[PDB]
């Protein structure tokens, strides 16, 4: 899969295909990948098992909770408990969570990292949805969506793993 | 002199809606009771309680039918958690202490309902003995035998006197408090309580699925299965040791209740399937059945609501819409969330009425009223906010 995370000027947006693979098939062609958390104020996307993420969004979701909501607080809290119980500890998938202030990348081994101009490209395609990002961002006045979207479509034809099937999520502030 | 299983429904009725097959169920052992009354002493020994299973799921009537069951009965009721004697297996605790907790309320029952009739004849009594420390003509005669025997005269004009008006009143109290207890005979009223518990005792098991197999593991299934056990003889007829006395649990009428969604009733130990003779379900309580709870019920939580407010002079009015929108959230909740039944109203009418609730006292004459607007404005965004019904609702 390929998940594209940009965030230029009032917006930041969360891209992903829909590709789901087994061996060398299509398994599904229509996954949804990126949606919206704690009253549509958090949007993220999911490398990954299609219900590990429906475990963990709901727990990153429950970070905010009681946490006020500060985003970097609550990935920290959640990749730790992510990283420690065996229930968590089990399942495997590359959390991508953005908001307002910032946004980064969580990982079951218990990391939070947020790259450097909170441009997030995770899954197979990641690396290629970076290059064609970075070019575009590097020399353009194109939206945080626009970017995000040509990024995810570049990746999509290099990547025999990722599909033109998208799902974008944004954050106006 | 009982009252028929269609006279015990109706009563039911009134306090829950639908539900129907489990109230002629709880409504046949009751009357049940009465019949074998009825019998010889031959057949009253044989014949026992014609115990039910209730199978269903969450906050849809079962415990309430058990209530009010009892109540209708006067009889001594008394609920218990199945799963909390699997925990004896650490420590938890013996089953017998269902019938010594079951006879602790059955006593201070028998207490409370004796007590409270007499509080009246103490406190007429109390003023005999105050309007004796006023005029006290007392002895045999004193004047006439007939028109001047009657000493009321003064005295009369005396003790209203001191009704409508140390400290008569502060005395009288302390005189309450010391010929009701001159009148209480603690003897035959350790027993009172032993008769009823033996006669008219209700035990409710919830959980009872809980106490199940599955595959699971031997040491769960071997904790499980020994409450099971452990239930046996309480409801096959035994004795028990009470703080107060013996007790026969002999003729206990049990209702134990279960959702049975991972279990069923098949693997329940033997003995126990045998002593449950009685089967019956209850349904899941549709947005329809909502409403008619928060209304209906004769002391409905729509009409306690009213009550209380009224206590503050504020008169309150549920409109039909309005009632209708009530219900729907909690449903909108319970089926987005989890469902827990009926419970869910009790939640979404209390955070509907807080504003009111605590400006109160301060709309002291108005008139409110609660109508789907207002509801819609209240909860609407809670019930969409997943998260936040999780916290809130």
């Amino acid at each position: 899969t390929t998940i594209v995370s940009v965030r230029r000027n009032g917006h930041v947006v969360i891209a992903g295909d829909g590709q789901a693979t087994l061996g060398n098939t299509v398994m599904k062609g229509n996954v949804k990948k990126v949606r919206r958390l704690y009253n549509d104020k958090v949007i993220a996307g999911f490398a990954g098992g299609t219900a590990d993420a429906f475990t963990l969004f709901e727990l990153f979701e429950r970070k905010l909770e009681m946490h006020q909501g500060h985003l970097v607080k609550a990935a920290v809290e959640l990749a730790k408990d992510w990283r420690t119980d065996r229930m968590l500890r089990k399942l495997e998938a590359l959390l991508a969570v953005a908001d307002e202030t910032a946004s980064l990348i969580i990982t079951g081994n218990g990391d939070v990292v947020q790259p450097e101009n909170d441009l997030i490209a995770i899954g197979s395609g990641g690396p290629y949805a970076q290059a064609a990002a970075r070019a575009l961002l590097e020399n353009t006045e194109l939206s945080a969506r626009e970017i995000a979207e040509k990024a995810l479509d570049i990746a999509g034809d290099i990547c025999i793993y990722t599909n033109h099937f998208h799902t974008i999520e944004e954050l106006s502030y | 002199s009982e009252m028929t299983p269609r006279e015990i429904v109706s009563e039911l009725d009134k306090h829950i809606i639908g539900q129907d097959n489990a109230k002629r169920s709880v409504a046949i052992a009751l009357r049940n009771r009465w019949r074998r009354m009825q019998l010889n002493e031959e057949l009253r020994h044989e014949v026992t309680p014609k115990n039910i299973l209730m199978i269903g799921p969450t906050g849809v009537g079962k415990t309430e039918i058990a209530r009010r069951l009892a109540k209708l009965a006067n009889a001594p009721f008394i609920k218990v958690e199945a799963t909390k004697f699997t925990e004896v297996g650490y420590v938890g605790k013996e089953v017998d202490s269902i019938i010594r907790d079951l006879t602790d309320a059955a006593v201070k029952m028998v207490r409370v309902q004796a007590i409270e009739k007499n509080r009246y004849r103490a406190e007429e009594l109390a003023e005999e003995r105050i309007l004796d420390v006023l005029i006290p003509p007392a002895k045999n005669n004193w004047g006439q035998t007939e028109q001047q025997q009657e000493p009321s005269a003064a005295r009369q004009a005396f003790r209203k006197k001191l009704r409508e008006g140390l400290k008569i009143k502060d005395a009288m109290k302390l005189l309450i408090e010391e010929e009701a207890a001159k009148l209480v005979n603690p003897e035959e009223l350790k027993q009172d309580a032993i008769d009823a518990v033996e006669q008219h005792g209700i035990v409710f098991i919830d959980e009872i699925d809980k106490i199940c197999k599955r595959g699971e593991s031997s040491g769960p299934d071997v904790s499980r299965e020994g409450v099971q056990r452990d239930l046996l003889p309480l409801v096959e007829g035994c004795t028990v040791s009470t703080k107060h006395g013996m007790v026969k649990t002999d003729h206990i009428l049990f209702i134990a209740s279960g959702a049975f969604q991972i279990a069923k009733p098949s693997d329940l130990i033997p003995e126990l399937q045998g002593r449950l003779p009685i089967r019956v379900e209850l349904q899941a309580l549709t947005t329809s059945d909502f409403e008619r709870i928060l209304t209906e019920p004769n002391a409905s939580i729509t009409v306690q609501y009213k009550a209380l407010m009224a206590t503050e002079g504020v008169n309150i009015e549920f409109t039909d819409s309005g009632i209708k929108r009530i219900a729907e959230a909690a449903w909108q909740v319970n089926e987005s969330t989890e469902n827990i039944g009926a419970r869910r109203l009790h939640t979404v009418l209390e955070r509907l009425m807080e504003e009111i609730s605590y400006d109160a006292s301060d709309l002291s004459g108005q008139n409110i009223t609660i109508d789907a607007d207002y509801v819609s404005k209240h909860l609407d965004a809670l019930v969409a906010d997943e998260d936040l019904s999780r916290f809130i609702l």
